[PDB]
């Protein structure tokens, strides 16, 4: 399997810097051109930069918006993807993706999974967890964190179907979130539901049964 | 820096209709070297990566099936779904690689489906955030079409503006409806002022508000 990955993101300071790596397996690395490219929230997609493959000479190309400012490089022992990135403004809020380009063989272009990156002078926070008890419809309340991403999941995800999990909205520096969940009337309560909350930034793991009453 | 141009932003149609979506760019994507246009296409779903279904304006990625086709030269190209299927939904945008690569705005596919009710639910504070004298009261409405929908907070027979905050999924493929949450937040002491707390929720599905309460005294 191809794999990429994107590591070196997160929360930082505005004027700092970051270098986003992406970890790359299952393919000749050296063969390919490397693009970065960004999504803020809610918006389009936008083209950063590639990097060409080893028979040009791994030479490097930017939009005009970053050029200057951002760099690209390779680690071509280890098959790794860099993207340098200096001075950093609220304008580079976003997820981050690798993609591999183009070049040789027989059979696709693939994409990394993506990394957030928040420039903010906030501080990270972790979340308040709350039960939200009464086919009937539990959830769980995620209050007062920063930054994004939060995961949640209900019965270490052995329930999926019936799952809804709203988008965050933030005010004054903190991200609320709210997660529904759907059951048959008749499992509960008699079989237990349990709201799982993952906010990697502050290294918080919750569990938060929905206790009816 | 060519600049390209998508349109339109959105459009809404039945699993199984055909549709058509177009780019334009500042100028020709077509190489003279290779006679290719160096335009592509890629969809990007809900919560996922965008990936590619379609380079050198027409032809399809290996993979991808034969429904989705792309069109044109030059400046204008158009990409086409015949039977769109409901896993389509996502937002499709153009990309140029014949000078740097630029991606176009994006065209968002909604899918159109059957007229449904939300299930509205709704949720006292829970003892533990009371603890701390906060006091969230919320509201979920799940599962509707058509998308708009409009929410309001009655509280012991008196309409409340503020203290809301409003969030909305993004459309489920599983059954292309929306959903909306709606939360109220007050302090603790304002919170136990009142005793009678009502979401209603106005749907094109009803000229009657759909309206879920709890009163205070009876927690």
């Amino acid at each position: 399997e191809v794999k990429l990955v994107e590591s070196g993101g997160g929360l930082v300071q505005p004027g700092g810097s970051l270098r986003l790596a992406c970890a790359t397996s299952g393919f000749t690395f050296t063969d390919y051109y490397m693009s970065w490219v960004r999504q803020p929230p809610g918006k389009a997609l936008e083209w950063l930069g590639f990097i060409r493959n080893k028979a040009k000479g791994y030479t490097t190309e930017y939009s005009a918006s970053v050029k200057g400012r951002f760099t690209i490089s390779r680690d071509n022992s280890q098959s790794s993807l860099y993207l340098q990135m200096n001075t950093l403004r609220a304008e580079d809020s976003a997820t981050y993706y690798c993609a591999r380009d183009h070049d040789g063989y027989y059979e696709f272009a693939y994409w990394g999974q993506g990394t957030l990156v928040t420039v903010s002078a906030a501080k990270t926070t972790p979340p308040s967890v709350y039960p939200l008890a009464p086919m009937v419809t539990l959830g769980c309340l995620v209050k007062g964190y920063f930054p994004e991403p939060v995961t949640v999941t209900w019965n270490s995800g052995s329930l999926s179907s019936g799952v809804h999990t709203f988008p965050a909205v933030l005010q004054s520096d903190l991200y609320t979130l709210s997660s529904s969940v759907t059951v048959p009337s008749s499992t509960w309560p008699s079989e237990t539901v349990t709201c799982n909350v993952a906010h990697p930034a502050s290294s918080t793991k919750v569990d938060k049964k929905i206790v009816p009453r | 820096d060519i600049v390209m141009t998508q349109s339109p932003s959105s459009l809404a149609v039945s699993a199984g209709e055909k549709v058509t979506m177009n780019c334009k760019s500042s100028q020709s994507l077509l190489n003279s070297r290779t006679r290719k246009n160096y335009l592509a296409w890629y969809q990007q779903k809900p919560g996922q990566s965008p990936k590619l279904l379609i380079y050198w304006a027409s032809t399809r990625e290996s993979g991808v099936p034969d429904r989705f086709t792309g069109s044109g030269s030059g400046t204008d190209f158009a990409l086409t779904i015949s039977s769109v299927q409901a896993e389509d939904l996502a937002v499709y945008y153009c990309k140029q690689s014949y000078n740097l690569r630029t991606f176009g705005g994006g065209t968002k596919l909604e899918i159109k489906r059957a007229d449904a009710a939300p299930t509205v639910s709704i949720f006292p504070p829970s003892s533990e955030q009371l603890t701390s004298g906060g006091a969230s009261v919320v509201c979920f409405l799940n599962n509707f079409y058509p998308k708009d929908i409009n929410v309001k907070w009655k509280i012991d027979g008196s309409e409340r503006q503020n203290g809301v905050l409003n969030s909305w999924t993004d459309q489920d493929s599983k059954d292309s409806t929306y959903s909306m949450s709606s939360t109220l937040t007050l302090t603790k002491d304002e919170y136990e002022r009142h005793n009678s707390y009502t979401c209603e929720a106005t749907h094109k599905t009803s000229t009657s508000p759909i309206v879920k309460s709890f009163n205070r005294n009876e927690c």
